[PDB]
């Protein structure tokens, strides 16, 4: 029975209701919408075209000098050599990815100056060979180097002697005091993989190191390692062993090499093609018919169980670590270093949270720690207490967000 | 044409050599996704859809 | 110089009253005053002031040396003081010479290098390279809400105002005592019932720069691309002042993960595996604080939601009973109820009764009003909804296995 | 198209239009029987509100028009027999058939007469059956006549007996949310006779109910903020709602009094036949609000003092305005309630992170600025405060390390800490006052003058103290005396100090910044007349040298002679004034702009915000005479920095966006002082973090950085936030580190930041009243025009005590005997509930409920729950007093 709406229905509608100044309210607030338009149109997204240096502080030079920059000076391109017929001025070389070629040198460049596979700078128009190229440094792989030192010392990474101890006899001990490792000729084992439940400190303990590497912690940005064109990422990598057989003692950490490794197969578009010949690149690298030299690789994982044999296999990692969750001794110092910082009353008991925790990860210390002083900035206090903790600790774990079992439920006693 | 009718991504038809900007070319991208603005209007009217 | 760039939004200081009144209409005149001054004021001084002897004769001769189309490249290993290698987008290595323009700090391997066109030479320096496909998720409208909107959400509302509004409200709150600041809480809950609702309530007290994800806006087609979006979105994050970005639909990248067999599902797992890294690992991450919203809670992958990644797990549950007449008082102000309509009759029945079946019933509820050709809605303009929006259900145990 | 069953109704209302034009012949019933029952049908299916979309009109309005347009005149008839129902059912289809064009015959189609008994339609709807498009229609066709033939027909008559029928009757006619429109109706209607109209309303209606009128007092009070750019409203909107306050409302009168004070607190016409005329609420609230009234006694013990009955105590009780005793319970509750209140270190917050020694590992230095930022601290910080000094044990060589002003700021910080100590203060100040040093005694007299300016003690010691060097003719001393002689009684209108000090300005004997220390201390003390001094003034502005005044740096202080004298005031005299100022140079341009500034403080309008806004820029900065365009911008707050703090966040937008993004490079861009004045009450990285910081760092013009940094300082008057300190602390290096000037002026003020316990705000307890006497910050505010030795190179660095004119923070809680209330009261943030149809709650949740005594912020709320003996003023204005009541029988 639902009759439709009349036009005169829709006109009556509109105009029966409190509206003595509504008319004019929608009107106004379209004229402020329409307003808004003009003011930001007027004031539009400027002074933004920065990359110029104030020319005040070299002022004098920016200027008529620049054009006598330009003009002169022809711009060069990089190319690289692949032979230099002896006793013939002749030169063949590969530009990049244009094509070939044959050129002649340039007077002002002694032949003896130019060598075989250095970079030369050819010129446009007629390529000869100008002013030489140094070997180059890739952006990508030299923006991996530490240098700086985090702010974490091994004294903050509590809850696991057995695994620092065997963590340093890998990564500190064979590079920094050879002596115990030839009385007794012990191969220092090289490679070290850290497995563990998602939060343990796995990556705690390879920070900690970097304070103390004394040396190169290049750190693999496994997102880096994968790219659109085919064999990027396997010139990557043999980039990144390149640079690594050019100090001493460096350290190279693949953080989550889940990303980059994994089982291979040919079923599902041939796997993932180019990430498992990055894969195998890096295999290669490690353990092959060239001999790896003074470089150890460390790898962390939450699950080792999907990585591709040939790299879990002893060789190119030898050193497994199970991280498992702490003991009560564990628990009470990772309470005690996560909070040496904190407003809390002395009388505080951490043997008995750390009972009052069980199962539970680094991570989740900390969470407790942490929202323990939070119940206490809630309740306006200073310095929080026992009983705030305590309340962090079941609203946080064991109970955390969710507790089913409660109704009734005493069969425990 | 003055910056203001520019916003990020809208194609733009530059000249040649000079490469100054010419036109808003409208051609809103729209790959494949273009052919779903039914043009050609059906040929239903509530006439028949009785019931 | 870690600009703040806030919402660019707030033109609104909000009108008080919501019922039509002449009170409404002089705060709205007053808004609309001082935008035409600001108008005015604006135009008349550009017109003004006759510095016309302006463009800074140098300024030209700069631009003049920089010819018509400079093109964008990308700096590379920088070999001496006047000069320097280029690669464009072709991926070719010419050797150009710095001019005297550039400031040679600001320069670094990587940045991107605006070219002569002619004779290849840094002209000068670019510091906006966001990518056009990140650049489209900064909120710039702030939207429309507050937090009084949201009703019968209060334990579950301070818990996100602790770690999205108070530590940089009032910071030193927290570093009274030393625990840092919460960063990153997971709102999980079934489906309408907040989740977003909360979320674009803290985007409009923001005093921050949100962004705006999808959850799989990220996911790209290009081996790669898609472990590089994500690089992108949170260097921009750190890069602006404090931040918060909302990574909403989190079920989408955050399958956990198992030894399988496809490409892109391996992809996706990479792309999680950067999420990962980026939001806890060898780094920091400085006041950049991180919102997820999932409707399955139990899928995400363990790592995801881990006590040092996403701390404070929001557990927004179906609503309550007395949140129930809150979310109706809240949802049903703007109407010119009759004086039979209480609500305090619709609530209770159905256990199930969600914010969304809320706003449906009152909403086909003005809709069914507008049937008997009236404006002032009933109490069965209201019973004849419950029969109309709340429907399709799925049903529970056979009476008689239980009482 | 065809409705069945609903056919009908366009078919009989239908065949009735036929039987209009026949009429006499063959039907002369039928036109009194067809009016009848059309009439019957319109009024039955309107009346009741089951629709909302009027069948019958709907059917009638497409034919009818054309029919009832063409009979209303045709009959021409002049009986209620026809006449009177036709134009009845004729107006009653005008809201829903007319369309705009309706401004011809708006009132001709019904206003002509009103037939028979009219009312009858507004009896049986409940609020809508026309009474709201006949308010419209009136309130249109009155400012219709009013726009300009003001002088109407004898129209007058009928449409106030409908307005004050519709009024009177609709407004409450079930008791519905029609309450908020009656104030919209007699508004936008009887303008000028809204008194009387208002008198005819409230005759009947308010009475009927005096519950009802706690809306329209709430409407009103909402509404005062916003009124016509003149305040004739604002004044209508003041005058008005001292009725409703009263004996219509509670005999507390608290509110009354409030509205009372906020009209340029006209005593005589409201307050002051009301404290001698009530002598009732002496157990009432009327102590209380004495005791609130922190604004006036030049009126008060000019009366009281003469009367001496109405009080047989008269020496005891507050009487008025003693409030020093404010004194007493501060320090006694910062004692007791405040339970940590030790001495303060300052090299601890200095040097927080050690960070700042890498490399250097020391090179310690004592240079005379930083001791004088120092100093500054030193004596701002410990205000009222005479018990904590760590610097300042050892005066005797402190005062020292440092030069002749820096010394004669350490005196008057010195007098300042022992601020407001009638007699306290003296066992200090004399150790030092007999020293026989010309700069010490000159900060001696700069400190007893300050630490006079919160009571009027009956003692007075401040004629009886600092007159007798007044007359001497020594620069120091005259300077110190008259400064402070005019802190002291600022407040106070006293016109024989007044006079007795005026011979100063008045005589040559003075230096220049002699007079113009004068001028501002007179002016601190005068928020009437001082006719006396503007002539003074005038003169001296006529006998002052053109290159006198162009060099004059530390002289252009006079025009606060002309401003704080006529605190918003309006155009009557202050046009007068304008043009007399019209008898100088560019200069007198100058002085129009402050005169015209310093009267319009918070009156928010739009005429002459905007023809100086544009007049200065649009005059100044094409020709080498400028730097009048800094201070138009510069005191838009004056007149805006009070839009009921809603056009603040407008004023910020424009102000961030023109005065500094697209201002004038070097001199309007001083646009810093702008924000600063608007919001001194602390923002969380908002709209002050980025506009603030974005300038700190800006090298580019050091005026402009100390000026950012001296607002940052402001920005945080007495909430001791800290994330303000992440740059107040953080400005060392990465930016200004030892850039002498910059270096000093960041700490100098930024640790003025932390005052405790204190208010600088400029708003009176219910958030919307201003203080004539708070508006002394408009004193260190433009005497920082530039700081250039004005400030910053001390030249007169005394303004910076000056302005420490300042109100507490404290929410007491005691009834006329002691400190005997620690109860259970909840503070929250304020949300307004001007327009609910529920008593909703004000704020979401209870939120904090201290017990003790309330630092209330900004923007507080209301006491404990339970109905714990609830006072009865009801303002929470930092001085209420909790009246035993009923509860827990
Ligand atoms: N045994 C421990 N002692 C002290 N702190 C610990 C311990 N285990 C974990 N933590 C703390 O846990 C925090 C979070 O660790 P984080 O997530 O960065 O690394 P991880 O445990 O190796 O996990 P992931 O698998 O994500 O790499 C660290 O800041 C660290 O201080
Ligand atoms: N408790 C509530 N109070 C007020 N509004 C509510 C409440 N619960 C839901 N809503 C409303 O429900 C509407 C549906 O969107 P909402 O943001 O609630 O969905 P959601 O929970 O984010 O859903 P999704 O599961 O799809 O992410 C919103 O407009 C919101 O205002
Ligand atoms: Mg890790
Ligand atoms: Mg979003």
């Amino acid at each position: 029975p639902i009759r439709a709406l009349d036009e005169g229905d829709i006109a009556l509608l509109k105009t029966y209701g409190q509206s003595t100044y509504s008319r004019q309210i929608k009107q106004v607030e379209d004229d402020i919408q329409q307003l808004l338009k003009k003011i930001n149109e007027l004031t539009g997204i400027k002074e933004s075209d920065t990359g110029l240096a104030p020319p005040a502080l070299w002022d004098l030079a920016a200027d008529k000098q620049t054009l006598q920059s330009e003009q002169p000076l022809q711009v060069a391109r990089c190319t690289k050599i692949i032979n230099a017929d002896s006793e013939d001025p002749k030169y063949i070389i590969n530009v990049k990815q244009f094509a070939k070629f044959v050129v002649d040198l340039s007077d002002q460049v002694a032949p003896t100056d130019i060598e075989e596979g250095m970079r030369v700078g050819v010129d446009r128009n007629k390529y000869q060979i100008h002013i030489p190229l140094p070997p180059k440094i890739d952006p990508t792989v030299t923006m991996m180097q530490v240098e700086e030192k985090p702010d974490v010392t091994y004294s903050d990474v509590g809850g696991c002697k057995e695994q620092i101890e065997k963590l340093r006899e890998v990564v500190e001990t064979p590079l920094l005091h050879p002596e115990r490792f030839v009385n007794l000729g012990i191969e220092p084992p090289k490679g070290v993989l850290l497995f563990g439940p998602p939060g343990t400190g796995k990556t705690l303990c390879a920070r900690a190191v970097a304070n103390r590497t004394d040396a190169c912690f290049i750190r693999v940005i496994g997102s880096e390692l994968v790219q659109k064109y085919v064999g990027e990422g396997a010139r990557m990598v043999r980039e990144l062993f390149e640079m690594a057989r050019t100090k001493k003692a460096c350290l190279i950490f693949f953080d989550e090499i889940d990303a980059i490794g994994g089982a291979r197969f040919d079923d599902g578009a041939g796997g993932d093609n180019e990430v498992q010949r990055t894969m195998l690149e890096l295999i290669n690298q490690l353990d092959g018919f060239d001999p790896r030299g003074n470089i150890k690789v460390l790898m962390a994982t939450n699950r080792p169980d999907t990585l591709d044999p040939a790299l879990m296999r002893p060789g190119r990692l030898d050193r497994k670590i199970e991280f498992s969750l702490p003991d009560l001794e564990g628990r009470t110092h990772i309470f005690k270093i996560h909070a040496r910082s904190m407003s809390v009353e002395r009388d505080i008991r951490f043997e008995l949270l750390a009972r009052l925790c069980p199962n539970s990860t680094g991570a989740e210390i900390r969470s407790v720690c942490t929202e323990a002083g939070m119940f206490a900035i809630r309740a306006r206090r200073k310095i929080a207490t026992e009983k705030d903790f305590l309340e962090a600790v079941n609203k946080v774990i064991k109970s955390y967000a969710k507790f089913s079992a409660t109704p009734r439920y005493m069969t425990y006693n | 044409i003055d910056i203001n009718d520019v916003t990020p991504n809208c194609r733009v038809a530059l000249r040649n050599d000079s490469y100054t900007l010419h036109k808003i070319l409208p051609n809103k991208v729209d790959p494949l996704v273009s052919l779903m603005m039914v043009e050609k209007v059906p040929d239903s009217t509530y006439e028949m859809i009785g019931g | 110089k870690k600009t703040k760039g806030p919402d660019a939004a707030s033109k609104l200081p909000l009108v008080t009253p919501h019922t039509q009144c002449r009170l409404k209409l002089l705060k709205l005149e007053r808004i609309k005053d001082y935008l035409l001054m600001e108008e005015e004021f604006i135009r008349n001084q550009e017109q003004m002031k006759p510095l016309e002897e302006k463009q800074e004769e140098e300024r030209s001769k700069v631009d003049d040396l920089r010819g018509t189309p400079m093109s964008v490249g990308t700096l590379e290993e920088i070999i001496d003081d006047n000069h320097a290698i280029v690669s464009t987008s072709v991926g070719s290595e010419h050797y150009v010479s710095i001019l005297s323009f550039v400031d040679k700090d600001l320069l670094e391997p990587g940045c991107s290098v605006l070219l002569n066109h002619k004779v290849h030479a840094v002209i000068g320096v670019l510091m906006d390279d966001t990518d056009p496909l990140v650049t489209v998720m900064k909120v710039e409208k702030a939207p429309q809400e507050t937090y009084a909107d949201i009703g019968g959400l209060d334990n579950q509302i301070q818990e996100i105002k602790e770690s999205v509004e108070l530590p940089l409200t009032h910071p030193e709150y927290y570093e009274e005592m030393g625990i840092k600041p919460p960063k990153g809480v997971i709102l999980y809950g079934p489906p309408g019932t907040g989740k977003t609702l909360l979320a674009k309530a803290v985007a409009n007290q923001t005093s921050a720069t949100f962004l705006r994800v999808v959850g799989s806006e990220l996911i790209q087609k290009y081996l790669g691309d898609g472990p590089k979006l994500v690089r992108e979105l949170f260097r921009v994050a750190e890069e602006h002042a404090p931040s918060i970005v909302f990574i909403d639909e989190i079920d989408a990248i955050g399958t956990k993960r198992y030894d399988s067999n496809s490409g892109g599902e391996r992809e996706i797992q990479r792309t999680m595996l950067e999420l990962l890294n980026q939001l806890d690992g060898f780094d920091s991450r400085g006041d950049v604080k991180v919102i997820m919203a999932t409707n399955r809670i139990e899928t995400l992958d363990p790592a995801l939601i881990r006590p040092g990644r996403i701390d404070r797990k929001i557990e927004f549950p179906l609503p309550d009973e007395k949140t129930k007449k809150r979310i109706f008082q809240i949802h049903t102000s703007r109407m010119t109820l009759a004086d039979d309509v209480t609500l305090d009759d619709l609530i209770m029945a159905k256990d199930d009764l969600s914010g969304a079946d809320i706003k449906a019933i009152c909403t086909e509820a003005g809709l069914m009003a507008l049937r008997e050709r009236r404006m002032k809605v009933t109490n069965e303009d209201f019973k004849k909804s419950k029969e109309n929006v709340l429907y399709k259900k799925q049903e529970g145990t056979p009476e008689g296995l239980y009482l | 198209m065809e409705e069945g069953g609903r056919d009908k109704a366009p078919v009989q209302p239908q065949q009735s239009p036929a039987a209009a034009p026949g009429g006499t012949d063959e039907k002369p019933s039928g036109k009194e029987r067809r009016d009848a029952g059309d009439k019957d049908k319109e009024q039955e299916l309107s009346e009741e509100d089951k629709q909302l979309q009027d069948e019958l009109e709907m059917l009638v309005e497409r034919l009818g028009e054309k029919d009832t347009s063409l009979y209303r005149p045709a009959l021409e008839e002049l009986r209620r027999q026809i006449r009177s129902s036709t134009t009845s059912m004729t107006s009653v289809p005008k809201p829903l058939k007319f369309l705009r064009p309706h401004y011809g015959k708006l009132k001709e189609i019904y206003e002509n007469m009103a037939p028979g008994e009219n009312k009858r339609f507004a009896a049986d709807i409940i609020s809508v059956l026309a009474m709201t498009m006949s308010g419209e229609r009136e309130c249109l066709k009155y400012r219709l006549v009013g726009s300009q033939e003001e002088l109407a027909s004898w129209g007058h008559e009928y449409v106030r007996h409908l307005a004050g029928e519709v009024a009177k009757e609709w407004q409450e006619l079930d008791d519905a949310e029609k309450v908020q429109r009656e104030p919209l109706l007699t508004l936008v209607k009887e303008i000028v006779p809204y008194n009387m109209a208002h008198n005819a309303e409230h005759e009947a209606c308010d009475l009927l109910m005096e519950i009802e009128q706690v809306d329209m007092l709430e409407k009103d009070i909402d509404e005062n903020a916003y009124a016509k750019v003149c305040l004739y409203l604002t004044s209508c909107v003041n005058y008005v709602p001292e009725p409703e306050n009263s004996a219509l409302l509670r005999c507390a009168l608290g509110v009354f009094r409030k509205f009372s004070r906020f009209p340029e607190a006209l005593r005589l016409a409201l307050m002051l036949n009301d404290m001698e005329l009530v002598e009732d609420i002496f157990t009432s609230c009327k102590d209380v609000v004495v005791q609130k009234q922190m604004a006036f006694m030049l009126g008060r013990h000019g009366v009281f003092l003469e009367l001496s009955e109405d009080v047989e105590e008269y020496e005891d009780l507050t009487e008025i305005m003693s409030n020093v005793q404010l004194n007493s319970n501060f320090l006694a509750l910062a004692r007791e309630l405040d339970i940590m209140e030790p001495k303060v270190p300052d090299d601890i917050y200095k040097t927080h992170l050690e960070n700042n020694r890498f490399g250097g590992s020391g090179s310690q230095v004592d240079s005379a600025r930083m001791n004088l930022a120092s100093s500054f601290v030193n004596g701002f910080v410990n205000a009222a405060f005479g018990q904590d000094k760590l610097l300042t044990d050892d005066g005797n060589k402190w005062l020292y390390k440092n030069k002749d002003h820096g010394m004669l700021s350490a005196a008057a910080s010195l007098g300042m800490i022992l601020l407001w100590d009638v007699d306290g203060g003296l066992t200090q100040i004399d150790k030092y006052l007999y020293s026989s040093e010309d700069y010490i005694k000159s900060g001696a007299l700069l400190a007893c003058g300050i630490v006079n300016s919160g009571v009027r003690n009956e003692c007075d010691p401040a004629l009886a103290l600092l007159s007798d060097y007044v007359l001497h003719n020594s620069n120091t001393m005259r300077l110190g005396s008259i400064f402070g002689l005019g802190l002291a009684y600022a407040g106070s209108n006293r016109e024989d100090v007044l006079t007795l000090l005026l011979p100063v300005m008045g005589d040559s004997k003075s230096s220049m910044e002699v007079a113009g220390v004068t001028a501002l201390a007179c002016g601190m003390i005068a928020v009437g007349s001082c006719n006396g001094d503007v002539t003074s003034t005038i003169l001296q502005t006529i006998m002052e040298k053109s290159e006198t005044e162009l060099k004059d740096t530390y002289a252009r202080w006079l025009p606060l002679g002309l401003g704080l004298n006529h605190l918003g005031k309006g155009e009557a005299i202050e046009a007068i004034l304008a043009a007399l100022e019209v008898v100088s140079e560019p200069f007198r341009s100058f002085a129009n702009t402050l005169v015209d500034v310093c009267a319009y403080a918070g009156s928010g309008n739009v005429l002459k915000v905007q023809q100086l806004l544009h007049i200065c820029s649009e005059h100044f900065d094409s020709k080498e005479k400028e730097e009048d365009k800094d201070k138009k911008e510069k005191k838009d707050k004056d007149k805006k920095e009070a839009p009921a703090d809603m056009g603040a966040h407008q004023g910020v937008a424009v102000l961030g966006i023109a005065l500094i993004a697209m201002g004038e490079e070097i001199g309007a861009e001083m646009a810093l002082r702008t924000f600063g004045h608007l919001l001194r009450y602390g923002e969380p990285t908002l709209r002050r973090a980025v506009p603030l910081a974005l300038a700190l760092i800006s090298v580019s013009n050091p005026r402009l950085n100390i000026l950012d940094t001296l607002s940052k300082f402001s920005h945080d008057a007495d909430p001791e936030v800290s994330y303000n300190s992440i740059f107040a602390m953080g400005m060392v290096g990465s930016g200004t580190n030892n850039a002498r000037l910059a270096a000093m002026l960041r700490q100098l003020a930024q640790y003025h930041a932390k005052d405790p316990n204190n208010l600088f705000m400029v708003r009176l307890a219910q958030g919307l009243t201003h203080l004539g006497k708070g508006t002394l910050t408009l004193c260190p505010y433009h005497s920082d025009r530039q700081l250039m030795s004005q400030v910053a190179v001390a030249g007169l660095l005394t303004v910076l005590v000056s302005f420490l004119d300042v109100r507490n923070i404290i929410l007491g809680k005691s009834h006329y005997v002691l400190y005997g209330l620690v109860a259970a009261m909840q503070p929250r943030m304020l949300v307004t509930f001007d327009e609910e149809l529920r008593p909703l709650p004000v704020s979401v949740r209870v939120g904090q409920a201290v017990d003790v005594v309330g630092q209330a912020g900004k923007p507080k709320t209301i006491t404990g729950f339970q109905t714990h003996t609830t006072p009865v003023l009801l303002a929470h204005g930092e001085r209420a007093e909790l009246a035993t009541e009923e509860f827990l029988p």
